[PDB]
């Protein structure tokens, strides 16, 4: 009856927009991914030898493919543009492209109302909209990279944060399009927040008390939050950069009196709690999951709750602890930094809780419990890395260099992202009606874990070391370490590919679910409930 | 000639050595926090590790149906408390020994440039630019060569030292108190030493110091520690501590004599 694109794209249910947000975030995920690769390539041994400029006078395509191939040194000519575009748009894509979209946009849309017995969101047109501003703003992400832009050459070479002078005036009008994607991004998260949080307050079942919601609702639900405060402050900010760039205003620029760290401030008052709003959403997968795996309620509900709370109300007073070397006051540098270590107190009672959830439980040891268990062992590693770097004495060494770069990329990349994949294995079956082969889950969770700790645990030794961030090239006693992180990142894609395999079989060929709940009854919320996929008209 | 100090070396995993206290401090500080943090990371793991083995599904069938512990609770809510205000209580003190400026034996302002960074004495009328050997500067573009390699080794390095040796090298004596004015000319820049400690971002309109006082003499490099455009990975520092009298000698060699 209905097109494809009638079926899918046009849909206002926020079952189907959920899975838009799912596949999309999982697209521009792999393209994010891709680009990795690449810059592992070039960082495997020291010496430029893929991104030559020599590359430029061929064409586009030509060009791309000499790209993929080693050079020898004296026949290739360092190009520290393309290193810094592809860097840029990597950061971009994933930040604002890729894991919060897929959390938020995908789980959140789908999950939420069916979570507190709400048969769609509030105003799903408006649902249907966000996800096309998300599209318009990747569209645009992706328009920049060919788009004329620094150095005569095509995209922004300018940090995933844009910080001016630099990105005032990076030449072409690529920096204006990675703008303007980021408003777009922006405005998509916006949407959401307000569907979310009316739908949250407004339309919860019959007897579902706030103190029943279940809590990845919850999780949601503060993220919403954060989005409202956190996105209008970033959209002041770029829209300052667009000014200063186009419009003959002088707000980060010296010469007609502005101040570059004015910008900072702006910027890093969005910077922090979009961490916050990157993590929160799979705080609350990983509670259901392990509940349920456990077969187990969650150890202390309303502390689990309120931790989430006090995380995100807290990391609003924060911001400034990624700017400890860009002219801060001691007395400035002392506040963020004691209330930066304040955040650890509430994201501990998490980590505790969710293994005092396991104590005493029946543990059964499938994908989405595997991805959890990484989660708690992982993202406990990268949050204490993140203590380290909140004290400002010890972050003068470290700041701008791998030791970060290992810091947020195990939060995220082996936190966030197992969260996300968690998800998926949990929900795939209720979600598409097929279930994933166990066997190949387990696989792909194991290649992931041994391929992601390779590529980000030597960073720490290459930070410790003093490699900085952002370079194309690095002094020769950086080899060791740089190589090893590059082969985790090969095998890590290897995974990745894996997965996709894995998600197409599924979906394909999988197992047909005969069950509305598939897994045990402590998987115990609504969708579980209904049957698998859910009807169309839930409730 | 002067021994090379300040430099990452092969396999690294630990920080470069320290020439300075306050690089010490730091030293110091983050081995107390490691240990900390390795502790917690290990018993946070264990925990996971045992209940995993001791609650697996095979050995333990049926599950229990507690939700709440308060003597538990409450303990690992104050214990990470305590730890934090631990880390804190030695963390100010060396933040303040950081960031208190000192009265300066030796003043040099430090401007960045794309791609190149400009030092000052003011006391000594002294000013001049410094490049990455293998610089377009230096008739490079970025990348080892056999000019790049003999410039090197004209200059007193190795083919090792290639992305952290620059033509011209910051010089101050050895256990003198040196501040260093820093700030940027077009975007910003991060002026660094890790054998010394110090770090500060080069911000367009803003002047800001740093401090060091380098415990022994010989050579530290560092890099340009905030992305600044194309050249980002080719503008380093060279910093040679030496004698008070290879110091003066090195001032004389930068003064004219006009009649
Ligand atoms: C998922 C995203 C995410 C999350 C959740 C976090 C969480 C935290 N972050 Fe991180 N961070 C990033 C992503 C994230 N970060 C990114 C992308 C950057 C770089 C930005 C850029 O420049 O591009 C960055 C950079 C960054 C900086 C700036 C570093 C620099 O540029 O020099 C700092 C400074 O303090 C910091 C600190 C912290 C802290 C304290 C936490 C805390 O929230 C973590 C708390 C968790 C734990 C502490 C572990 C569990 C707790 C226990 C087991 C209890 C017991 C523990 C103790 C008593 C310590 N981070
Ligand atoms: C979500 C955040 C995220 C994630 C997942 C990643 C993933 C990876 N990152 Fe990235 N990284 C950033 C955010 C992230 N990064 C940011 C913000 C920067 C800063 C840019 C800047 O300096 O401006 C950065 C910078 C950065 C650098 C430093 C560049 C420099 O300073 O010069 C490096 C170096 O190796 C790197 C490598 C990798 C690798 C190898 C991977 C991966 O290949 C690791 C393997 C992971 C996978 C194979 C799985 C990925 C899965 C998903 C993303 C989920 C997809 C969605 C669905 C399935 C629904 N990243
Ligand atoms: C005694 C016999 C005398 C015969 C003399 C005539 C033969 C000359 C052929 C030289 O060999 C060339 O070497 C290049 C450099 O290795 C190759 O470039 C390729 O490989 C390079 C690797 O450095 C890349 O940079 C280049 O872009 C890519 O085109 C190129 O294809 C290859 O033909
Ligand atoms: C499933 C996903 C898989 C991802 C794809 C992985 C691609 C990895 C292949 C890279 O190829 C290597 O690149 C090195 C450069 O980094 C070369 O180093 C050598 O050659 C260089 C000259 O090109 C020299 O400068 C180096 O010192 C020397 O070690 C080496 O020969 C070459 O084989
Ligand atoms: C810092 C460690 C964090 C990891 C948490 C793991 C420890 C959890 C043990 C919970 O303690 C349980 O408390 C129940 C009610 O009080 C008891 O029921 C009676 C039960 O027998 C006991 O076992
Ligand atoms: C790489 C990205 C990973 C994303 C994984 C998300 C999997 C979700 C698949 C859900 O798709 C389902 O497909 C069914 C028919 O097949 C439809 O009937 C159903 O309505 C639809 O919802
Ligand atoms: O290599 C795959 O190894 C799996 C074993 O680890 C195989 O699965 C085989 O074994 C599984 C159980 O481990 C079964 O579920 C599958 O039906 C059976 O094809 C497969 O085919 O490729
Ligand atoms: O609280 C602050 O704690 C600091 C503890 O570091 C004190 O610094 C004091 O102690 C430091 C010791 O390193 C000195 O550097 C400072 O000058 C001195 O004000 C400071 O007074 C006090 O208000
Ligand atoms: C234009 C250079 C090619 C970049 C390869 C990305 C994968
Ligand atoms: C002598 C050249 C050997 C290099 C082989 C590696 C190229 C593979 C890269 C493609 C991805
Ligand atoms: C603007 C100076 C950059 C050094 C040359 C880069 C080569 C790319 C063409
Ligand atoms: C002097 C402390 C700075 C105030 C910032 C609070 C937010
Ligand atoms: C036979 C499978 C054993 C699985 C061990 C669980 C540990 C995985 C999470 C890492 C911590
Ligand atoms: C020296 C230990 C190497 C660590 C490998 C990363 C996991
Ligand atoms: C350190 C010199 C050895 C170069 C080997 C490069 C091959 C890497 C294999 C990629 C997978
Ligand atoms: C239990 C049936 C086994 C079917 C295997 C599905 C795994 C798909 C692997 C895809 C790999 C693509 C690179
Ligand atoms: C919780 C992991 C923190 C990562 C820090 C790695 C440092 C270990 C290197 C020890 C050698 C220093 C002398
Ligand atoms: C009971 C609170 C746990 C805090 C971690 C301390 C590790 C002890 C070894
Ligand atoms: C003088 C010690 C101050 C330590 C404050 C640390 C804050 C922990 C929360
Ligand atoms: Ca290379
Ligand atoms: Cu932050
Ligand atoms: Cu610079
Ligand atoms: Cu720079
Ligand atoms: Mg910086
Ligand atoms: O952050």
């Amino acid at each position: 009856r209905r097109g494809f694109f009638t079926r899918w794209f046009m849909s206002t249910n926020h079952k189907d927009i959920g899975v838009l947000y799912l596949f999309t975030g999982g697209l521009v995920g792999l393209i994010s991914v891709a680009f990795t690769v690449y810059m592992r390539m070039e960082l495997m041994a020291p010496g430029v030898q893929f991104m030559c400029a020599e590359h430029l006078e061929s064409g586009l395509v030509k060009g791309f493919f000499q790209s993929l191939w080693p050079s020898a040194v004296e026949n290739c000519t360092p190009n520290g543009h393309l290193w810094n575009v592809m860097i840029t748009g990597h950061g971009i894509l994933m930040m604002f492209f890729v894991v919060i979209p897929a959390l938020f946009g995908g789980f959140g849309n789908y999950f939420m109302p069916l979570h507190i017995g709400a048969p769609d969101m509030a105003f799903p047109r408006m649902n249907n909209l966000s996800y096309w501003l998300y599209v318009a703003g990747t569209s645009l992400a992706v328009a920049s990279l060919f788009a004329p832009g620094g150095n005569g050459q095509l995209g922004s070479g300018i940090g995933w944060v844009l910080y001016p002078p630099l990105s005032t005036s990076e030449s072409g009008y690529s920096t204006d399009l990675a703008i303007f994607a980021v408003h777009l991004s922006g405005a998509s998260s916006i949407l959401g927040a307000i569907n979310m949080i009316t739908t949250f307050l407004n339309m919860r079942a019959p007897g579902m008390t706030m103190h029943k919601v279940p809590l990845f609702a919850w999780s949601i639900f503060v993220t919403a939050w954060l989005i409202l405060l956190a996105l209008p402050v970033l959209a002041g900010a770029i829209t300052m950069l667009l000014t200063d760039r186009n419009f003959g205003t002088t707000f980060f620029q010296p010469s007609g009196g502005g101040d570059p760290v004015l910008y900072q401030h702006i910027l890093w008052f969005f910077g922090h709690p979009e961490v916050y709003i990157i993590v929160l959403p799979a705080f609350g997968i990983v509670s259901h999951v392990i509940a349920t795996f456990a077969k187990k309620p969650i150890f202390g509900y309303l502390p689990m709750v309120y931790a989430m709370v006090a995380i995100g109300v807290l990391g609003f007073v924060v911001w400034a602890h990624h700017m400890y070397t860009a002219g801060l006051s001691l007395t400035q540098q002392s506040y963020f930094m004691m209330a930066t270590m304040v955040i650890a107190v509430p994201t501990g009672i998490k980590i505790f809780s969710w293994i005092a959830t396991m104590w005493g439980g029946s543990i059964e040891l499938k994908t989405p419990m595997l991805w959890a268990l990484g989660f708690l062992f992982l993202f406990t590693v990268g949050g204490v890395t993140g203590i380290v770097l909140s004290q400002a004495s010890v972050d003068r060494y470290y700041h701008d260099t791998y030791y970060v770069v290992a810091h947020f990329h195990y939060v995220m990349s082996l936190g966030a992202v197992f969260g996300i994949f968690a998800g998926i294995y949990f929900w795939i079956g209720k979600m598409s009606g097929r279930q994933y082969p166990e066997w190949a889950g387990k696989l792909h969770f194991w290649m992931m874990f041994v391929g992601a700790n390779l590529t980000f645990f030597p960073q720490h030794f290459l930070g410790r070391q003093g490699m900085p961030r952002r370079y194309i090239d690095y002094p020769e006693a950086f080899a060791t370490w740089n190589f090893v992180s590059s082969l985790g990142a090969f095998l890590s894609f290897a995974s990745f590919l894996f997965f996709l395999g894995v998600i197409f079989y599924t979906l394909t060929r999988g197992a047909r679910v005969t069950a509305n709940n598939y897994w045990n009854e402590h998987a115990d919320t609504l969708e579980w409930t209904l049957t698998s996929p859910p009807p169309e008209h839930t409730f | 000639s002067l021994e090379i100090i300040g430099r990452p070396q092969p396999g690294g995993t630990g920080f470069q050595p320290s020439a300075s206290p306050v690089a010490t401090q730091i030293h110091w500080l983050d081995g107390f926090i490691l240990v900390i943090i390795a502790a917690i990371t290990i018993f946070v793991t264990l925990l996971i590790l045992y209940a995993v083995w001791r609650f697996h599904e095979k050995r333990n069938k049926v599950p229990a149906r507690f939700t709440h512990n308060s003597p538990l609770e409450i303990a690992w809510t104050i214990v990470p408390i305590v730890i934090l205000v631990a880390i804190g209580a030695f963390s100010l003190p060396v933040l303040f020994n950081q960031q208190e400026i000192p009265e300066a034996d030796v003043t040099v302002k430090v401007t960045g440039y794309q791609w190149y960074w400009g030092y000052e004495y003011p006391d000594e009328e002294i000013s001049f630019e410094s490049y990455m050997i293998g610089s377009p500067a230096t008739g490079g573009d970025n990348r080892m060569s056999p000019e790049v390699e003999q410039q090197l080794i004209e200059a007193g390095y190795s083919r090792d030292e290639f992305l952290l040796a620059t033509d011209t090298a910051m010089v101050v004596p050895v256990n003198k108190t040196v501040v260093v004015q820093v700030t940027g000319a077009d975007v910003i820049h991060s002026w660094t030493v890790p054998a010394f400690g110090v770090k500060q971002d080069a911000v367009p309109g803003r002047l800001a110091q740093l401090w060091f006082r380098a415990e022994r003499e010989g050579i530290f490099f560092g890099q340009c520690s905030e992305l600044c455009g194309i050249s980002h990975a080719y503008m380093p520092i060279t910093v040679k501590v030496v004698s008070e009298e290879a110091y003066a000698a090195w001032l004389e060699q930068h003064h004219h004599h006009h009649h």
